């Protein structure tokens, strides 16, 4: 097929990445709006981007769902380092969370030039997902909201292999550029 | 600082010190074995992309085999390990080729220049995907002439 | 005694790494029990595995004691590492803290299947001071408490040799395993 | 002229940072106590040492800035990559800030023996410009004042060659030396 | 981690893949050409400070050709790059260099042993300044005979 | 990043350009010097562990010598340099090692072989530690062969 020199041939691998579901969460899509991640093989979220919203209501009781401890340890942990890599977020009306028995949601607007919180939430989206007009590190969706949900799991995302980078090159830049918003912190 | 994970010793006889993978790993392709040369070659290295992922699977071997699997995730190890495993800004590099549109990695398929008579491999390097697609192997054709000056050289001066 | 080859020796290093005093904390333990730090040749503290609890109160007066600057910068910062270390630390309940006069006294309640802030609190103990029925990657042990306090300099660690090895380690993971708490941050 | 061994010469190299404008940040000096930084080629920010205050207010408005995104995300990240590199700081007094209208404007007060601020202060303004009786590991200045604030671009910084080395070394040390405030964070 | 950018191809016909610096980047000093050699010796080092300046002049060119300048800033892609384009602790080894009183690097002046037949160049160094004002060539002599005896060294090793 | 410390002169007339370590660093064992070939091995190399407590023991004797004690600790220096001076997850693998149940790295003891005839050294690396005790010599013999043979390539290499 593919030989090059006079012996030498392109051999390719395919790493089957579901043999580090034990130990690392996973990240795959299904029709370039609905991405995934995978924890275990028990549980895992949604990334949709749509028009609709399923929260109506601009809070995120994270203290409220530490003081309940009935989640899922990685799930938060996942979504900690996704809000934590969020290059200069500065608007927190966009956000909107529910964590209410052990559910993880997750909403966020993209409202909108650029310079905008939805900059940003598609860069890293783009950071942990990696499936994907702005120019100019830039980028604008016609999507209005994005959801994370959580989910059981299944195959269910044929466009993309699942893979771990995602989340482990997201893990460098958590804090890496957040603004201070207390002298002391 | 780098990464200081070592790799754990394999049961594959022809290859005593070089992580082979099994069955399970390469999906559709059984197992093959790569050698002590190609996986101790990014001791030093830190451009390189699959032996990170080599490095990952080692991890998670010894993770199972040697504690419990418990059915819940412990995240601790790998967020522990994540910087002793993985170079922690190669992935850096290939989000910023992404970004201004040169080929990037895609961290799913990996090529390498598999020696047929002797079975020896180089390092398994990224195979490129742009504009939603795999590049065309006559695209890096002129990469796959310089791994192979480059596996022709450093065998020669090795084993001189 | 323990001759290689013909000529080579197995000639061994006891580095005594007081002389690092001057410049780094050196951890070192007496009885598997007590552990210590000491900075300097003035100032330590200890690490006692015990049943018995010194603090009955769950506060940790942190902005009240950088209000009125009078403790030792070295002591603070060492267990800003050590508490910014602890991973994926999610119950408040368990520290207790004391810093009135400039004393540092920090309690932790190791009260409990794993996933338990125990857990991890054990983890960063054995971090720092190297010294020590739990698996995968869960630890428990017998003693409900921990107390670190504020202590003089003598050579009270006849178990562990001191080295610095400790808190130069657990300097690398502080915030690594955090989790969010506020969007702004 | 600086001639080695037979053929080799010491010819000098002066890179002209200024071609680095447009992707970062310049420091350069003109008398040695006005400092500056250059972003683009279209605003930068002065630092001088004075013995008066601009600023007679302790606050710093930062969640309201957040709020009211009308500032240069530029600036407020090399402010924010600089108070996140000040080695131990614990008083929250010193520093003024002044946000109205997208002007950026900080202040701190250098009063003080070692153990100080001023200290930390005077170590992370020479960590970003590199231009400069205090001993060990301490630095005295009679200056009791230090004003950070928006201005445009010129030429004014005869003294020091303009260069970016500055604030890359600044964002090493950001939140390395920072003190725990609360236990959740 | 470490450093991973790679640096981009150079139109210069004597140095095929030598970053080449143009007029612009030297002050008053027209265009230079270092060569392949100097400019891939820190794929290595980490203790190199001018090699690292000249990636960031390949990242500024990039960013610059290959994206949209706008007129505003961007300083995310640096943000996120610049631990793949630069060491982060050499910056600290010359700032405790500066405090302790000994001689620190500038990073305004490099120099550098131009071979005058030939033209190859060793990679430029940090001209250390002390006691606010450069220090003399005479000072630091043993170290330019330290530069030319690594420069014949190297050059006669690689050559045979 | 990487470590970018240097070692400071040491005023050994064996061994001019490697550290040696005086009385007071060994304990109950006068005076040991190096030599230059041993202290400058772990330059390029991140999964030593002596050399790195070396660089700390010459960082402590730059920080007394050249600055004032003023008999209250300033971890500003050491705080900033840590990254400097060591390797930042060297720690971490001998903390996997010692959770997961294999012999990990004391810290305390350091083993070398000394060149009885000559008076080099290989750099000392870590006595392992387990079960609460210190590994009999027999049980990693073969690690100290390893050694042996790497100092005697090595330094037939290097003389020729
Ligand atoms: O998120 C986010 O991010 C966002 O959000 C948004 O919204 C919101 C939402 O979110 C929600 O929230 C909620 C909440 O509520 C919650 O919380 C909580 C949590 O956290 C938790 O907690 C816990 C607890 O519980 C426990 O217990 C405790 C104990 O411990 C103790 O403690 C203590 C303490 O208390 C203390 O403290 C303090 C300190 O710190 C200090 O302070 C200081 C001060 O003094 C100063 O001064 C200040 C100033 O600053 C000022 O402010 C200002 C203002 O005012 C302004 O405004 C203005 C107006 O007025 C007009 O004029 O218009 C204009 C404008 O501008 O602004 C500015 C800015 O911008 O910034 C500001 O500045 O005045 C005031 C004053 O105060 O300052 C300083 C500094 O800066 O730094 C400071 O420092 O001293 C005092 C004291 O008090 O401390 C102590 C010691 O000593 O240490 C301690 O002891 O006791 C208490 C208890 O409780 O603990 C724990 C631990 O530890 O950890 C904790 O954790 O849990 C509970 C809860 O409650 O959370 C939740 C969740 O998450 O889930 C949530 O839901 O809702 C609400 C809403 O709002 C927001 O908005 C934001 O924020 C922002 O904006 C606003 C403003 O205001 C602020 O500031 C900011 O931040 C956010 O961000
Ligand atoms: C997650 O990965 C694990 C290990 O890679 C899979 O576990 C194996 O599953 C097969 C399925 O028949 C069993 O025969 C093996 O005994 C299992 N091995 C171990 C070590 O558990 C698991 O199947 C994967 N999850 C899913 C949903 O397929
Ligand atoms: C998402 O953001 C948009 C725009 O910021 C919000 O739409 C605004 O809603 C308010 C409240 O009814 C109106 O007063 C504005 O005129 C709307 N602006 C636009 C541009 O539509 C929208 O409400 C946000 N989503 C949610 C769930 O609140
Ligand atoms: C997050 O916390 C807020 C705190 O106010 C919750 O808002 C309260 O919700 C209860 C629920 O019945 C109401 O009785 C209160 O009146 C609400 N507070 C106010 C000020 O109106 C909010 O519900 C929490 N989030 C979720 C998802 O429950
Ligand atoms: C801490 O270490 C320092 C230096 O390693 C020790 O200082 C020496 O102490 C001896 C004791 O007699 C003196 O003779 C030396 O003059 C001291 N040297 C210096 C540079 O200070 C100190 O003793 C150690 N602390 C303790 C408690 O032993
Ligand atoms: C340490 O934690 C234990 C368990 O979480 C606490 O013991 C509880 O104390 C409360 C208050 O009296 C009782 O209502 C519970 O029944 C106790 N539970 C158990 C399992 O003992 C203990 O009080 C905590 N320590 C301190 C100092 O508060
Ligand atoms: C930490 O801060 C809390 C703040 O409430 C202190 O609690 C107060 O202590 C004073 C001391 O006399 C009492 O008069 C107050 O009534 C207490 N507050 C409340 C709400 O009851 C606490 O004492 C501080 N910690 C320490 C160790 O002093
Ligand atoms: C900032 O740097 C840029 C690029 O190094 C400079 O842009 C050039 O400016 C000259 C001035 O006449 C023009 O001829 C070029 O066409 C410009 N090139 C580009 C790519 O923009 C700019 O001048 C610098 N800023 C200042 C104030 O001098
Ligand atoms: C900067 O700090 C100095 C000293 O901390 C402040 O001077 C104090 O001001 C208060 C208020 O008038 C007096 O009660 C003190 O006696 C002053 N102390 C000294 C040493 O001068 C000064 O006010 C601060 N600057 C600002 C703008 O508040
Ligand atoms: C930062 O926030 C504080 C919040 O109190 C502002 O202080 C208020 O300023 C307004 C302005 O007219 C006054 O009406 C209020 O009375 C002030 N608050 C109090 C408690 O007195 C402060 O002005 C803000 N900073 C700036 C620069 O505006
Ligand atoms: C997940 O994997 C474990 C380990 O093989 C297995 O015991 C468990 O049944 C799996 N989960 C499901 C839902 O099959
Ligand atoms: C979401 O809204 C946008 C603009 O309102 C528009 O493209 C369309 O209605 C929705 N987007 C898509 C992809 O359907
Ligand atoms: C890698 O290529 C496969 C080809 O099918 C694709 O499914 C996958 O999404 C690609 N990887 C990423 C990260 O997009
Ligand atoms: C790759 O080759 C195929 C034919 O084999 C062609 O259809 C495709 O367009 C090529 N890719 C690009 C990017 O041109
Ligand atoms: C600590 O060491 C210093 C420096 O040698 C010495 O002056 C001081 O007396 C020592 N402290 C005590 C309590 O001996
Ligand atoms: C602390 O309590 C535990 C359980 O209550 C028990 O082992 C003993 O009473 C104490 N532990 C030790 C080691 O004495
Ligand atoms: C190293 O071995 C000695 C042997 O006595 C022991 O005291 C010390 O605790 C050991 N080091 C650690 C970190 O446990
Ligand atoms: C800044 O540089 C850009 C790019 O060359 C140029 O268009 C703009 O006019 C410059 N700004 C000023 C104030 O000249
Ligand atoms: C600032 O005040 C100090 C002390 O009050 C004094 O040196 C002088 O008045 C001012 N400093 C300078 C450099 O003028
Ligand atoms: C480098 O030397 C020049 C010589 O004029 C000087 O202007 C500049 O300030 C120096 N660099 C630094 C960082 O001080
Ligand atoms: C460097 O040489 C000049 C004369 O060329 C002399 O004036 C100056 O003092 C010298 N520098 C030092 C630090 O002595
Ligand atoms: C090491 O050797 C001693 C005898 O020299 C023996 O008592 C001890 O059990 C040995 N260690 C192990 C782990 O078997």
């Amino acid at each position: 097929t593919s030989l090059y020199k006079g012996v030498y041939e392109l051999q390719t691998l395919e790493l089957n990445m579901e043999t580090l579901n034990m130990t690392m969460p996973l990240s795959c899509t299904k029709n370039n709006s609905h991405h995934y991640i995978m924890v275990g093989n028990e549980t895992g979220l949604e990334l949709t981007l749509t028009n609709t919203s399923i929260i109506n209501h601009k809070f995120c009781n994270l203290s409220d769902a530490h003081k309940k401890n009935l989640y899922d340890h990685a799930l938060m942990s996942i979504i900690s380092t996704f809000h934590l890599s969020i290059p200069n977020f500065n608007q927190y009306e966009a956000m909107s969370c529910d964590f209410n028995g052990g559910k993880i949601s997750v909403q966020y607007n993209l409202s909108h030039h650029c310079g905008t919180v939805a900059n940003g939430v598609l860069q890293t989206f783009m950071r942990m997902a990696w499936g994907g007009r702005g120019n100019w590190d830039c980028i604008m969706t016609s999507y209005q909201y994005l959801i994370i949900q959580n989910t059981t799991w299944e195959d269910h995302c044929q466009f993309s292999r699942p893979s771990p980078i995602g989340y482990l090159g997201l893990l460098s830049q958590r804090t890496r550029d957040i603004y201070i918003s207390r002298r002391l912190l | 600082g780098t990464f200081t994970w070592t790799l754990s010793d394999s049961e594959g006889k022809d290859t005593p010190g070089g992580y082979c993978l099994t069955r399970w790993m390469l999906i559709e392709a059984e197992l093959k074995c790569f050698g002590n040369t190609a996986v101790a070659k990014c001791n030093e290295k830190h451009d390189e992309e699959f032996c990170d992922m080599l490095r990952l699977f080692d991890f998670n071997k010894q993770a199972i085999q040697r504690l419990k699997a418990e059915a819940q995730m412990s995240i601790q190890l790998i967020n522990k390990a994540v910087n002793a495993l993985i170079n922690d800004q190669l992935i850096m590099k290939n989000h910023l080729r992404d970004i201004m549109g040169i080929p990037y990695c895609n961290y799913s398929k990996y090529w390498y220049l598999n020696h047929t008579t002797t079975g020896r491999t180089s390092l398994p390097k990224c195979w490129l995907v742009s504009n939603g697609s795999y590049l065309n192997e006559t695209h890096f054709s002129d990469d796959i002439e310089q791994q192979a000056d480059n596996m022709i050289t450093e065998m020669l001066q090795k084993e001189y």
